[PDB]
């Protein structure tokens, strides 16, 4: 029954729980297990800056409220920003483009 | 479906902070501040 | 690709099923976010049918004020469900 948009959004939560309840609080992404689930799960969004000065960027860019760790809502605001990213690849292209 | 009325409405009642928040990040990312993540979609 | 890219392309492509389909080619109407929520999203739909609620959620979805709802809009959209389901996740282990 469940249609594929809606299958993507389970996704979306199941994939933040696979990480997130490592360690300590179970409900956020701390730095570890953020950079667990990118690396792992977003492969193909890896940029070509990988230290460690680079990763504690995003953290606390992605860490709004500033409590040393990733919600799933401050999740969430990343995961739009990337799909963001890829719906601009989409409209680039002809109306009629082949698929 | 749901068994109430209204919860998507309930959900989405603070949309434009949302907003804000993500026009936030998708700037840095167009800017180029945040390397360690591709600055566009690749392969 | 993982589970988690896969599903955001599936957000993107779902999108474009319902935005070319009248007016702005990318961004949704009333009537075309009636039809994305009701084909692709029916588990969220209302008890009953309530023309009222549903024009307070395209309200609540517009934030930039111009009568449709553009493709940060509709992530913003879908994240909100996300973080109920996740409210029904976290909430009742
Ligand atoms: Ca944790
Ligand atoms: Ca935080
Ligand atoms: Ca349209
Ligand atoms: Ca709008």
């Amino acid at each position: 029954m469940a249609s594929p948009l809606e299958k993507a959004l389970d996704v979306m939560v199941s994939t933040f729980h696979k990480y997130s309840g490592k360690e300590g609080d179970k409900f956020k992404l701390n730095k570890s297990e953020l950079k667990e689930l990118l690396t792992r799960e977003l492969p193909s969004w890896l940029g070509k800056r990988t230290d460690e000065a680079a990763f504690q960027k995003l953290m606390s860019n992605l860490d709004s409220n500033r409590d040393n760790e990733v919600d799933f809502q401050e999740y969430c605001v990343f995961l739009s920003s990337i799909a963001m990213m890829s719906n601009e690849f989409f409209e680039g292209f002809p109306d009629k483009q082949p698929r | 479906y749901r068994k109430l009325q209204r919860e998507l409405e309930d959900a989405t009642e603070t949309a434009d902070a949302m907003n804000r928040e993500v026009s936030s990040l998708k700037n840095k990312l167009r800017r180029g501040d945040l390397p360690f993540v591709v600055p566009r979609r690749m392969a």
